[PDB]
C-alpha cells in the first residue's frame, strides 16, 4: 500500500507524521480546554458558554482531566516517539524495524481511545494524576496503562538499530543525534517501571473488580518514581532538536558536541532517582530520604544549567557570523522570520524564569510555601506548554515538509510566526498570574470562579489570567485554522521532502576524544543509572511494601 | 573570535533569576515559620 | 574565528559549572540551616501510622471533635484534624498563642490539602495514615484552612477555621 517513492526507500517518514499528527490532535482538544481554565484563575466563569458549546463537558473538572491527559502524557508521548525514533533514523540512514514502528502507532491509538472513551464520558473524571482512592473506569487505567507500554516498543525498536549500526561500524564512536537518542530511550525505561508497577500491581487489579482497594501512600510513591523522569522525557526531544537542528537554522554551529552528550549522560544518570521532590509533603516518608532527594534535584538541574551555556555561546556564535554588532548586535543578527527559529527560541527565554521556579520547587522545606498553590502550574507552564510545545509547533515548519512535500508558504510562514510569538506572550502573562496568585494562596485544580468572593487579595494578577485567557485562544484559534491551512494543501513536492534533515555541523575540538570515548560506554553508565535507583527507592518502597494499609476508593464527581 | 560575552550575559541574566526566586521565597518561608 | 571559539567556549564551560556547583551548594547549606530551627517543625513525620478510614469516625481520637484538643505536653496541645469530602473538624479548631500546636490529621475518604493560610503548615492528607506536622502560631486570630488536593466536586469550596486564643 506504498507508492511515491519517497514514502518507498523511508516508509518510516510515514510512521512518523502518523504518530505527530495524532499528537496534534490530542494537543489541539486539550488547549481547548485551556484558555477556559485561564478565565476562572482570573475569576470568570466561562463555562455556561463551554457546556452549551460541548454538552458532554460535566465539571469544570471533567475537563482540567482533559487538560491534563490529553497535554501532559499523549501531545508529548507522541511527539516524543516522532523524533526521537526518526532521529537516529535519518542520521544513521538506516531503517526501524517498519513492522515494529507500527505495533507503536495501532498500539498507541487504540490504548488512547480506550481511555478517550470513559473520560469522554465523566467516568475516570479523576484528574491526570489518578491518585487512589478516587477511582475510574477499568478502562482508563487500562487504555493509558497500553499506551505507556507502546514506548517499549520505541526503546527496542532504536536500541535495536543501534546494536545493528555498531556492528556495521567498529572502532567508530556513536553519532550525536544516535547518541542523545540511546541514553534518551534507556533513561525512560529505568524509568516507566513506576507507571507500569503501579498499573498491573494496584490500578488494575483494583478497577477491574479483583481487589476492594489501594494504599495512597505507595501508588504515590511509585506514580513519581516515574511521575519526575517523564518531564525530562517531554524535554529531550526538544534538547535534541535543540543542541543539533537549531544551531543551524540560526546559521551557526552546534559549539560543543562533548557537553551536549554530557548533558543527556547526566539526565540519564539522574531523571529517575528524584521523586521525593514531589512527596515532601506527604506523611510516612523519612525526612533524610526527602533531602537525599532534594540534593539530588539541585543536581538534575546542572545539565540545564549547562544545556544553557552551549546553546547561548551558539546562537551567539551565528550571531556574529551575520556581522551581529556589540555585546547584544548577535541578537539582532538572527534569523527573526523563520518560525522554526523564533519557536524554540522564545520558549527558551520563558524557561529562564521555568527553571527558577523548578529550583525553589526543589528546596525541600521551601516547597511548604508554594506546593498545591497555583505557584506549581506557574512553573510548569514556562517549561513543557511553553518551551516543550513551542519547540514542536516550530518543528511542523522544517520537519514537516520533511515528511510529505507540502512545503511552507509565506502566508504560512507569516501565520506561523504570529502564532508563536502569541501563544509566549500569552504564557508568559499567565506565568505572572499564576505565580503572584500562588504567592497570595490561591489553589490549584480549583473552580475558584464559583467561589468568587474567598480569593480578595489575588485581585490584580486575576486581570493577568483573563488577559492570558483571551490571547491563548487568538492563539488556539491562529494555530488550529494554521495546522489545516499547511497539511491540507494538494501541493506534495517531494524534493524538499528528501532535503535531507537540516542538521548542523559541529566545531570539532582536540578534546573530545578522551572525552566523547568516556560517555560512549553506554552499557556501563546504564548500571549506573539503575544502581542510583536502587539505591534511592528500595529502603521506602519495601518499609512500605510490608506495611500496607489498602483503602476502599471513593467516587466524588 | 573571543570572550563570548554575550553567552556570559545569558547565564548572568540566568543567575539572577535564579537567585530572585530563591531569595524571595526564601523570606516569605520564615515570614510564615 | 571558528576553531578558537572552541578554545575559548569550553573553558568558561569549565568556569560556570564550577560557579554553579558553588551555588547549589549555598542553597543546601541555606535549605539545611532551616532543617533545624522551629521552622522545621512543618515537615510531616516521618514515621508511619496506619489507621482504618471507614472506621475512623466510629471510634478513635477523632470520633468526638469537642476532644480533638487534647494536652498532650506542659507547653503543647495535640489537635487530632480530620479532613473529609468537602469539610474539617473541628472548625473552628481553637488553640493558644506561644503553644506548640501538634496536628495530627488524617481522612475518611479521598486524600485532602490542609494549608493553613498565613503559615508554612502545608500538607497532604492520606486515607489510612496520619499526617504528623508541628507549629506554634505567634500571632492570635482566625486562619483559613485551604484544601489545595483535588477530591471531587466540593474541592473548591473546602475550607476550615483555626482560631488561636489571645
Ligand atoms: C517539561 C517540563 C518540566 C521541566 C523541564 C521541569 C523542570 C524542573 N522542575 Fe518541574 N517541579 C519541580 C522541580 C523542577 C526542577 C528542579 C527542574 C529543573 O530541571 C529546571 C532547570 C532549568 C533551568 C536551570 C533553566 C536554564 C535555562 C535555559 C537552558 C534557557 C536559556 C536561554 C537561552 C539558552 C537562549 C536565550 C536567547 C537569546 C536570544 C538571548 C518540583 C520540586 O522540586 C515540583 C513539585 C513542586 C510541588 O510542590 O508540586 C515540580 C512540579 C512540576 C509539575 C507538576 C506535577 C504535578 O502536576 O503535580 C510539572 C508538570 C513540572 C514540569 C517540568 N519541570 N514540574
Ligand atoms: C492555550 C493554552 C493553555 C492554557 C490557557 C493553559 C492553562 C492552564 C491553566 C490555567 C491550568 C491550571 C488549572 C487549574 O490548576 O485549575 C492548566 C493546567 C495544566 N496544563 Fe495548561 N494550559 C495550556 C496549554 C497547555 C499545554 C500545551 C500543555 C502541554 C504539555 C499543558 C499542560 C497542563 C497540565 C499538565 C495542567 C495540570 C492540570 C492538573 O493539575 O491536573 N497545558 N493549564
Ligand atoms: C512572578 C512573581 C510575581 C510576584 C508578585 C508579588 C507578590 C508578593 C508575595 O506576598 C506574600 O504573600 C502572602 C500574603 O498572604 C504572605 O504569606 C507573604 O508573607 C507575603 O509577603
Ligand atoms: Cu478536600 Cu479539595
Ligand atoms: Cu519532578
Amino acid at each position: 500500500s506504498e507508492i511515491s517513492r519517497v514514502y518507498e526507500a523511508y516508509p518510516e517518514k510515514k510512521a512518523t507524521l502518523y504518530f505527530l499528527v495524532l499528537g496534534f490532535l490530542a494537543l489541539i482538544v486539550g488547549s481547548l480546554f485551556g484558555p477556559f481554565q485561564a478565565l476562572n484563575y482570573g475569576n470568570v466563569d466561562a463555562y455556561p458558554l463551554l457546556k452549551r458549546l460541548l454538552p458532554f463537558v460535566q465539571s469544570y473538572y471533567q475537563g482540567l482531566t482533559l487538560h491534563g491527559v490529553l497535554n501532559a502524557i499523549v501531545f508529548t508521548q507522541l511527539f516524543a516517539q516522532a523524533i526521537m525514533v526518526y532521529l537516529p533514523a535519518r542520521e544513521l540512514n538506516m531503517r526501524p524495524n517498519m513492522g515494529l514502528m507500527w505495533l507503536s502507532w495501532w498500539m498507541a491509538f487504540i490504548g488512547l481511545v480506550v481511555a478517550a472513551l470513559p473520560l469522554l464520558a465523566n467516568e475516570a473524571t479523576v484528574l491526570y494524576t489518578f491518585y487512589p482512592p478516587l477511582k475510574g473506569h477499568w478502562a482508563f487505567y487500562l487504555g493509558a496503562s497500553v499506551f505507556v507500554l507502546s514506548t517499549w516498543v520505541s526503546i527496542y525498536i532504536v536500541l535495536d538499530l543501534w546494536r545493528r549500526w555498531k556492528a556495521a561500524n567498529p572502532g567508530k564512536v556513536t553519532p550525536l543525534v544516535t547518541y542523545m537518542a540511546v541514553v534518551f530511550w534507556l533513561m525512560w525505561f529505568l524509568a516507566s517501571l513506576g507507571l507500569v508497577l503501579e498499573a498491573v500491581l494496584f490500578l488494575l487489579p483494583w478497577s477491574f473488580g479483583l481487589v476492594e482497594g489501594v494504599d495512597p501512600l505507595v501508588a504515590r510513591t511509585l506514580f513519581w518514581w516515574t511521575g519526575h523522569p517523564i518531564v525530562y522525557f517531554w524535554l529531550l526531544p526538544a534538547y535534541a532538536i535543540i543542541y543539533t537542528i537549531l544551531p543551524k537554522q540560526a546559521g551557526g554551529r552546534l559549539v560543543s558536541d562533548p557537553m551536549a552528550r554530557l548533558a543527556f549522560l547526566l539526565f540519564l544518570l539522574l531523571s529517575t532517582p528524584v521523586g521525593f521532590h514531589h512527596q515532601f509533603a506527604d506523611p510516612g516518608i523519612d525526612p533524610t530520604w526527602k533531602m537525599i532527594h532534594s540534593v539530588l534535584t539541585l543536581f538534575v538541574a546542572v545539565p540545564s544549567l549547562m544545556t544553557a551555556f552551549t546553546v547561548a555561546a551558539s546562537l551567539e556564535f551565528a550571531g556574529r557570523l551575520r556581522g551581529g554588532r556589540g555585546l547584544f548586535g548577535w541578537i539582532r543578527a538572527l534569523p527573526w522570520d523563520n518560525p522554526a527559529f523564533v519557536a524554540p527560541v522564545l520558549g527558551l527565554l520563558g524557561f529562564i524564569p521555568g527553571g527558577a521556579g523548578g529550583i525553589v520547587n526543589a528546596s525541600f522545606t521551601l516547597d511548604y510555601v508554594v506546593h498545591n498553590t497555583a505557584w506549581v502550574p506557574g512553573h510548569f507552564h514556562l517549561q513543557v506548554a511553553s518551551l516543550v510545545t513551542l519547540t514542536a509547533m516550530g518543528s511542523l515548519y522544517w520537519l514537516l515538509p520533511n515528511l510529505t512535500g507540502k512545503p511552507i508558504s509565506d502566508a504560512q510562514r507569516r501565520l506561523g510566526l504570529a502564532v508563536v510569538w502569541l501563544w509566549f506572550l500569552g504564557m508568559m502573562i499567565m506565568a505572572v498570574g499564576l505565580h503572584w496568585a500562588g504567592l497570595l494562596n490561591v489553589p490549584r485544580r480549583a473552580y475558584i470562579a464559583q467561589v468568587p468572593d474567598a480569593y480578595p487579595h489575588a485581585a490584580v494578577p486575576m486581570v493577568f489570567n483573563v488577559l492570558a485567557g483571551i490571547v491563548l485562544l487568538v492563539a488556539l484559534l491562529l494555530f488550529i485554522y494554521g495546522l489545516f491551512s499547511v497539511l491540507l494543501s494538494r501541493e506534495r513536492k517531494p524534493e524538499l521532502a528528501e532535503a535531507p534533515l537540516p542538521f548542523a555541523e559541529v566545531i570539532s575540538g582536540p578534546e573530545d576524544r578522551r572525552l566523547v570515548l568516556a560517555m560512549d560506554r553506554i552499557g556501563f553508565w546504564f548500571a549506573v543509572a539503575a544502581i542510583l535507583v536502587v539505591l534511592a527507592y528500595g529502603p521506602t518502597l519495601v518499609q512500605l511494601f510490608g506495611h500496607l494499609n489498602p483503602v476502599p476508593g471513593w467516587r466524588l464527581w | 573570535e573571543e570572550k563570548p560575552k554575550g553567552a556570559l550575559a545569558v547565564i548572568l541574566v540566568l543567575t539572577l533569576t535564579i537567585l530572585v526566586f530563591w531569595l524571595g521565597v526564601y523570606a516569605v518561608f520564615f515570614a510564615r515559620g | 574565528d571558528q576553531h578558537k571559539a572552541h578554545k575559548a567556549i569550553l573553558a568558561y564551560e569549565k568556569g560556570w559549572l564550577a560557579f554553579s556547583l558553588a551555588m547549589l551548594f549555598v542553597f543546601i547549606a541555606l535549605i539545611a540551616y532551616t532543617l533545624a530551627t522551629h521552622t522545621a517543625g512543618v515537615i510531616p513525620a516521618g514515621k508511619l501510622e496506619r489507621v482504618d478510614p471507614t472506621t475512623v469516625r466510629q471510634e478513635g481520637p477523632w470520633a468526638d471533635p469537642a476532644q480533638a484538643v487534647v494536652q498532650t505536653g506542659p507547653n503543647q496541645y495535640t489537635v487530632y484534624v480530620l479532613a473529609f469530602a468537602f469539610g474539617y473538624q473541628p472548625n473552628p479548631i481553637e488553640v493558644p498563642q506561644g503553644a506548640e500546636i501538634v496536628f495530627k490529621i488524617t481522612s475518611p475518604d479521598v486524600i485532602h490539602g490542609f494549608h493553613v493560610e498565613g503559615t508554612n503548615i502545608n500538607v497532604e492528607v492520606l486515607p489510612g495514615e496520619v499526617s504528623t506536622v508541628r507549629y506554634t502560631f505567634k500571632r492570635p486570630g482566625e486562619y483559613r484552612i485551604i484544601c489545595n488536593q483535588y477530591c471531587g466536586l466540593g474541592h473548591q469550596n473546602m475550607f476550615g477555621t483555626i482560631v488561636v486564643k489571645e
